[PDB]
């Protein structure tokens, strides 16, 4: 019953143009997790929503869903050579205590790094 | 060199030299938010430190994304009257990426995989070329 939050920040790295297909793929990945609970951070396919954005997903530790989701993300990042995904991890105990102002950034700094690709 | 008379001054296109330029910019870069000035916190510098290598260029607006800077927070040393001023470069590691593009374009480097060559080797390539 410990809530880890996976903070993932999606950036556009320039090395290659980003196939509309890849944007649809990443949007499907991100939107699989979203529900009316977190209608914020719904993933569009436009650059504005996929490029340079922090999204913090709530997961429950002692449940194998967080690991599967992060593995899917890592696989896409490995594939796409032109999109870079950064993952971190913070417990909700510490996450909620941060000031909302730029929480995700702060959570990224104060959280366990997972994979950078 | 004027610092080490025995050694010569050399090599802009050098990991050490480019990193000097980068660190000078980063250390001197202060952000003014409406009101007063402040310099980047250590976490912000740590966040930005490796991005010039990871991305092609670290755009000012791109830096705003990384820090979740939130408009009403503006960069100092940047003409903000000019429209889309934040598309400025702020830093580009020309040498690192020139070597990387050369290798990428010929089949010796997996694109967007970090260049494994040593700082010493990069300095040597810069000086030689």
């Amino acid at each position: 019953s410990m809530f880890k939050r996976a903070i993932i920040f999606t950036s556009f790295n320039g090395f290659e143009k980003v196939s509309r297909t890849e944007k649809r793929r990443l949007a499907k990945i991100i939107n699989a997790r979203v529900s009316i609970i977190d209608e914020y951070l719904r993933a569009k396919d436009t650059n504005a929503s996929l490029d340079g954005q922090y999204r913090a997903f709530l997961f429950n530790d002692e449940s194998p869903a967080m690991t599967e989701f992060l593995a899917k993300l890592k696989a896409f990042a490995e594939s796409c050579t032109g999109i870079s995904i950064d993952a971190w991890e913070i417990e909700e105990s510490e996450y909620v205590r941060l000031p909302v102002e730029r929480r995700d950034f702060l959570a990224a700094a104060n959280g366990k790094e997972i994979f950078k690709i | 060199c004027t610092f080490e008379p025995a050694e010569p001054k050399a090599a802009k296109n050098t990991y050490t030299a480019e990193r000097f330029i980068w660190l000078t910019k980063l250390n001197n870069l202060r952000i003014l938010e409406q009101g007063s000035e402040r310099p980047l916190t250590d976490t912000e510098r740590a966040t930005l430190m490796d991005e010039p290598y990871r991305k092609s260029k670290l755009t000012y607006a791109q830096a705003r994304k990384l820090l979740g800077l939130e408009d009403t927070a503006f960069f100092k040393g940047l003409r903000y009257g000019k429209d889309n001023a934040e598309a400025s470069t702020l830093m580009e590691m020309k040498a690192y990426h020139a070597i990387s593009r050369a290798l990428e374009k010929e089949g010796l480097k997996d694109k967007k995989s970090p260049l494994n060559l040593s700082p010493e080797l990069q300095d040597e390539i810069g000086t030689a070329f």
